[PDB]
């Protein structure tokens, strides 16, 4: 329901103006509760992967076979996507390609009111945590990647219109 | 001539009118080929309709395709004798459809239910529901093909004698 | 036809449109419903077709990539070529570089057999779902993806007969908008206001 | 003309075909069959002739079949012989990929480039000759039942044969039965008009010999 | 039951979307089980019978009277069928059509109800072991089948299309 929601914080609260939750159907607000999720995640891991591979963090020695790891010297990290041989960026995708299985695979798919998305490799015992404590954390999930999805795309727009972002267009990138 | 439309207030230019027209009386003698002589009135109405648009659209437009072309053929009375290989394959198709006919025309009359000419084809919706507008959308139809009956004998036999353009003046 | 063929709203008079109403303020269920599945499906083809041209003036292709080197809003001038069909060798940049009426005879006969198949498939299953199964609201197959139409009241929703009034202004819209698109290029200087 | 019209026996003047709605219904079509929507424009349900004296001739004893019953039993065989040679005309051709041909030299490509060839050289080979006494020992081995039905002493449906080796249909319902029974018609009458296709094509002046006729 | 059976592992359960299980009655569920059973051991055989004299293993001696082990020193692991013999590509099949009949001529049929094909040469009696333990071997038979049907199909393809493969199209074969 959009009430017992994580996701709803204090400066907000039910945040919905155009009233998109009451949209469609319930099974239609898990199918948006679980993308944000998902679009959190993603944006989480780029905004991070942003910065670092910027600074020059470098793993030592060889990438693949001779396009080693010299694509963080120079090119900006918007770059070094097609420096990574193909070979490379293949098994990338056929891991991601694999783990979307087992989160859609499971015994009850979550518009059916079942869980969300869980972690592939290394499951252990999950969130047995406390759930006073679990709703505080889902909150904490969400809005670090509410503001990773605002930051990425500030990531692009500064390396396609330079000048579009004040205080992060004197940066070197 | 009772219930069977078509006879309506439109005055022949001989000073007598259309409002029971039958000169000759093909209704007293031998009413019982009645029901073919409507069906028969309808079929040769419909395809002059169709034939008629079909002279008014292949001066302007010519589908694509090299084996009709203005500069294949200038003059579209020529195009019945210089595509036989469409020729006999309308006529083949349209065999088709006249054979799943001959059931219906072998009990047309009284055995079979249905009225002269009523086929069900109806996709779109478009006969009303009650007499009045019902009776008056059928003689619009007696009409139309008439007018397109003695349209088309004047339009193929003008072409012949002008030689000229779409209105043959 | 009347107040009730549900199109109808305040930025027009009211029930009946005045010209094309008299067609279908005498015929019958079936052909002012009729009627309904052809503006709600020629605007579903113009509600994509305004996008297929918004995509194709710009000038964005496949390898969909955010920033200066490969094809976005900013930069559609992507360093990768992707590769079309590798039998007449055309690809997907060089569609793009091309004008948009020009741009469609690019796509090679492979192609639109598999478009005609697919959507000639799914016209199939729309003609099945709706005349045979007599739903009773128009434009209305099996395709929801997401399930909107599974809440709580169902059809008589107030937010489900917003949607399908929202979605034949859109429509409606867009039918008219890519109307005046395709003038502007047959005829340079059609429709003078902001985009060409 | 006066004695009482055959129109009559055999047409049905109260309900009409769901295929044709101007024609009325033929008697002997039912909404029973599988794959039914009435269509018979040419009446031939309707023919009062036992085609079971094709096989024993009418003289042998007192006889006779339902006119529909033949019929189904001719569509049926007529959809399983074509669902498989339109098959088995593209198999052997390349159509799906691999160039699917029998071990051995005189099956393949240098021999017979593709399948138009296939029938005229295994005929004088005579692998021809002997897959025409094989068809013919299964065909009189299960053409006789034809005869048992329309002597009205057996109660096997049109096109059955106890051949269900995986076990698809044991104790399904009759709905299920009837929707699996439509597919071998819907699927076998597109492969009749499939194979037609093929092989009308692929001898005409022009035309191809390649997976795709036209 | 398709959960609650030798196959249904962790990672997806019951995994069946396309819902081929119900398709039949119990006697064509029965028929798929020991054909993936069937599929798994040849693939099995196939899989590591090709990586091994990939490597050059070369049994010592003469296989046949002048066609000896000269099989594996050059040509690869896919030919040498045409190599062996007609007499000894005979004799395999033969042991094999012998091994089909066993299998077919049991007691009780497998599906209806009866036991799947069993050790045709050697039969040591397998009775005995504790059923907790088998449904655990039964899961690892299958599911190394499983990934020997995919990897069998990966060898096919890499000798046949060449880079269709990425991080094994560089390997001689
Ligand atoms: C063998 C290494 C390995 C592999 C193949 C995977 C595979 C996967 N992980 Mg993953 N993971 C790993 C290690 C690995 N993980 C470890 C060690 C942890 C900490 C417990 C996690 C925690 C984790 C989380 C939190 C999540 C995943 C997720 C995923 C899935 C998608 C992400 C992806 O592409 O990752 C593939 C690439 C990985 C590059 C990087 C990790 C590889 C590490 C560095 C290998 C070295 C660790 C080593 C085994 C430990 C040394 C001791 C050793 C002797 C045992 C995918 C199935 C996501 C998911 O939803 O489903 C899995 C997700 O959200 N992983
Ligand atoms: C072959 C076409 C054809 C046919 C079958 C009919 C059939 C019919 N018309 Mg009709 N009609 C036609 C063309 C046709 N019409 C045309 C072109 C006009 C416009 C002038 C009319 C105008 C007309 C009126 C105004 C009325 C009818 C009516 C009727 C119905 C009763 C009359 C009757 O049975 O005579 C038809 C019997 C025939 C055998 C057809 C006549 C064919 C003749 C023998 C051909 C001889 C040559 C002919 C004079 C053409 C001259 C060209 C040249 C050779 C000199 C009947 C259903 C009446 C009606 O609706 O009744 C309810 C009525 O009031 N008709
Ligand atoms: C545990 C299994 C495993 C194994 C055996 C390998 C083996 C290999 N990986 Mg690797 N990889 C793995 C898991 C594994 N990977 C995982 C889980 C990920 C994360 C999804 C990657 C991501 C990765 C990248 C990004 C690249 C490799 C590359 C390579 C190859 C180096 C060959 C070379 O330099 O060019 C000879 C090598 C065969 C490189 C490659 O093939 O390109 C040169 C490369 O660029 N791998
Ligand atoms: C081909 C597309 C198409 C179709 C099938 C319909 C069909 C319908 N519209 Mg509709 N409409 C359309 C496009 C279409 N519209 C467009 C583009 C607009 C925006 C201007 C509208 C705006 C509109 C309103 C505001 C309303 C309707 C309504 C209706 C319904 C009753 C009117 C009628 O009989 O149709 C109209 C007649 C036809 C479609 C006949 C075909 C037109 C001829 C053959 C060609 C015309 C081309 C024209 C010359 C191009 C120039 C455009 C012109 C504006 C300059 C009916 C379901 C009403 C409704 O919902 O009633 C319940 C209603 O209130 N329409
Ligand atoms: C998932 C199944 C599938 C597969 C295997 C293919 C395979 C193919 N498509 Mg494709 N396609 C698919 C689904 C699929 N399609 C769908 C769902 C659509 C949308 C309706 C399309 C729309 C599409 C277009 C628009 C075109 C292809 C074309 C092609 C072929 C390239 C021709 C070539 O290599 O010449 C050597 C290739 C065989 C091309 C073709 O026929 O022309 C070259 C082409 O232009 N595809
Ligand atoms: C209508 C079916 C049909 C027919 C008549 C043929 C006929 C032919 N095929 Mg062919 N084929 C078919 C279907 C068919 N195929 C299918 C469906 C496949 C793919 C699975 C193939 C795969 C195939 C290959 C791979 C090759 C042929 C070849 C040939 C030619 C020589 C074969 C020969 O002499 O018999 C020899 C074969 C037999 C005697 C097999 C026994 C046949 C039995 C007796 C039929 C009766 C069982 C039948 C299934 C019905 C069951 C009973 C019923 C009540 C249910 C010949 C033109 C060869 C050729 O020349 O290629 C160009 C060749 O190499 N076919
Ligand atoms: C125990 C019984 C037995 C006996 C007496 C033999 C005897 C023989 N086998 Mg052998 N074989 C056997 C079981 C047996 N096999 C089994 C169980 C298998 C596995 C299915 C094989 C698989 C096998 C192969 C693959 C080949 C032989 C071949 C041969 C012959 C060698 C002759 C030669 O060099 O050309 C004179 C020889 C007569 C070879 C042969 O005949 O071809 C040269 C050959 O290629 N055998
Ligand atoms: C002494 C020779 C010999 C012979 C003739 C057979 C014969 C057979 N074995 Mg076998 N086997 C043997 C030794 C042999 N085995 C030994 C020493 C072991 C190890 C204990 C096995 C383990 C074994 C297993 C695990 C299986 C077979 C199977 C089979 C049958 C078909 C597969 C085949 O062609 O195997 C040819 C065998 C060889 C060439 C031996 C090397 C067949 C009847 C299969 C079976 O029974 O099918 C259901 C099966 O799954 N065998
Ligand atoms: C060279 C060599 O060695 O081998 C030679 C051997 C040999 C034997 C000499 C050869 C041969 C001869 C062959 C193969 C002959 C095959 C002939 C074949 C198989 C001919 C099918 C016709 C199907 C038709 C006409 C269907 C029409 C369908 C019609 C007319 C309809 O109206 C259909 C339709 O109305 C329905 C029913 C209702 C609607 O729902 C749809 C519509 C309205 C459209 C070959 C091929 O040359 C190869
Ligand atoms: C185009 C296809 C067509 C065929 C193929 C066909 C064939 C037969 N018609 Mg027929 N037919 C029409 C169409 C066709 N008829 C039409 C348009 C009319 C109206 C003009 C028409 C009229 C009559 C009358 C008045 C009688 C009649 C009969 C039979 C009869 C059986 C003979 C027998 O076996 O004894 C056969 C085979 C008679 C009957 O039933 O009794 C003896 C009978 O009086 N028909």
């Amino acid at each position: 329901k959009v009430d017992e929601m994580p996701g709803a914080t204090a400066p907000l609260g039910k945040f919905d103006p155009l009233n998109l939750a009451t949209l469609g159907s319930e099974s239609t607000l898990a199918w948006f509760r679980a993308a944000e999720l998902k679009h959190s995640r993603v944006a989480m891991l780029a905004t991070t992967g942003y910065l670092v591979q910027a600074a020059g963090i470098h793993f030592p020695g060889m990438l693949s076979s001779d396009v080693s790891f010299e694509s963080l010297s120079a090119m900006k990290p918007l770059d070094a996507w097609d420096a990574v041989p193909e070979g490379g960026k293949n098994q990338i995708y056929f891991t991601i390609f694999l783990a979307e299985f087992i989160t859609e695979c499971k015994g009850t798919h979550y518009t059916k009111g079942g869980p969300l998305p869980t972690i592939v490799f290394p499951p252990i015992d999950f969130s047995t945590v406390n759930p006073e404590q679990l709703k505080t954390r889902q909150n904490r999930e969400l809005n670090n990647g509410r503001l990773a999805m605002i930051a990425i795309m500030s990531f692009v727009a500064a390396a396609n219109i330079p000048g579009s972002v004040p205080a992060l267009a004197g940066n070197p990138m | 001539m009772v219930g069977a439309e078509g006879p309506e207030p439109i005055p022949f230019a001989p000073s007598r009118t259309s409002k029971n027209f039958d000169p000759v009386g093909f209704a007293e003698r031998s009413p019982e080929w009645l029901p073919w002589y409507r069906e028969a009135e309808l079929k040769h109405g419909r395809a002059a309709m169709l034939a008629t648009v079909g002279f008014v659209v292949p001066e302007f437009v010519r589908i694509p395709g090299e084996q009709f072309s203005f500069e294949a053929i200038p003059k579209v009375i020529d195009a019945h004798d210089a595509l036989p290989e469409s020729m006999i394959q309308i006529f083949g198709w349209i065999s088709f459809l006249e054979a799943c006919t001959f059931p219906a025309m072998a009990g047309l009359g009284g055995k079979y239910d249905r009225k002269p000419g009523d086929f069900s084809f109806d996709p779109l919706g478009l006969y009303p529901t009650d007499p009045e507008k019902q009776k008056k959308m059928q003689l619009a139809e007696l009409k139309n093909g008439r007018l397109a009956m003695i349209a088309i004998g004047g339009m193929v036999t003008g072409a012949a004698v002008t030689g000229h353009g779409f209105p043959y003046l | 036809s009347i107040n009730e063929a549900f199109g109808v709203s305040i930025e027009t008079g009211n029930k009946c449109p005045p010209l094309g109403a008299r067609i279908l303020e005498d015929a019958q269920p079936s052909a002012i419903k009729w009627f309904q599945n052809a503006e709600i499906k020629h605007g579903r083809i113009a509600m994509v077709a305004t996008i297929g041209y918004l995509v194709q003036k710009l000038g964005v292709h496949f390898p969909l990539y955010l920033g200066p080197s490969g094809s976005n809003c900013f930069h559609p001038e992507s360093e990768t070529a992707w590769l079309l069909s590798s039998s007449t060798g055309v690809t997907f940049s060089d569609i793009a570089k091309a004008a948009p009426l020009d741009a469609i005879q690019m796509v090679p006969v492979a192609g639109w057999m598999q478009i005609f198949f697919v959507a000639g498939w799914f016209e199939s299953v729309a003609y099945y779902r709706q005349w045979v199964k007599d739903s009773p609201i128009p434009g209305d197959y099996g395709y929801d993806p997401l399930g909107f139409t599974k809440r709580e009241g169902g059809w008589d929703s107030e937010e489900l007969t917003s949607l399908r009034l929202k979605e034949i202004k859109n429509g409606r819209l867009a039918m008219m908008t890519i109307a005046a698109w395709v003038s502007d290029e047959m005829i340079p200087g059609a429709l003078p206001v902001w985009h060409p | 003309a006066m004695p009482e019209r055959l129109w009559d026996s055999m047409v049905d003047k109260t309900q009409r075909s769901k295929a044709v709605p101007f024609l009325p219904r033929a008697v002997n079509l039912d909404g029973s069959l599988p794959g039914d929507v009435g269509f018979d424009p040419f009446y031939l349900s309707s023919i009062p002739k036992d085609f079971s004296g094709f096989i024993q001739p009418p003289q042998w004893e007192e006889k006779g079949i339902p006119t529909l019953y033949w019929m189904r039993e001719a569509e049926l065989k007529h959809s399983r012989v074509a669902m498989l040679a339109w098959f088995g005309w593209l198999a052997t051709d390349g159509a799906f990929g691999v160039t699917l041909r029998f071990p051995g030299e005189i099956y393949s490509v240098e021999n017979i480039p593709t399948a138009y060839e296939a029938h005229n050289a295994l005929v004088s080979q005579g692998s021809m000759g002997f897959l025409l006494l094989a068809v013919g020992f299964i065909e009189f081995c299960t053409g006789a039942v034809l005869v048992e039905v329309a002597k009205g002493d057996s109660d096997r449906e049109a096109g059955d044969f106890k051949l269900d080796p995986l076990s698809f249909l044991k104790g399904k319902s009759e709905e299920e039965i009837k929707r699996m029974k439509t597919r071998e018609i819907a699927n076998g009458r597109l492969a009749m008009l499939a194979f037609g296709g093929v092989a009308t094509q692929t001898a005409l002046e022009g035309g191809n010999h390649a997976f795709p006729y036209f």
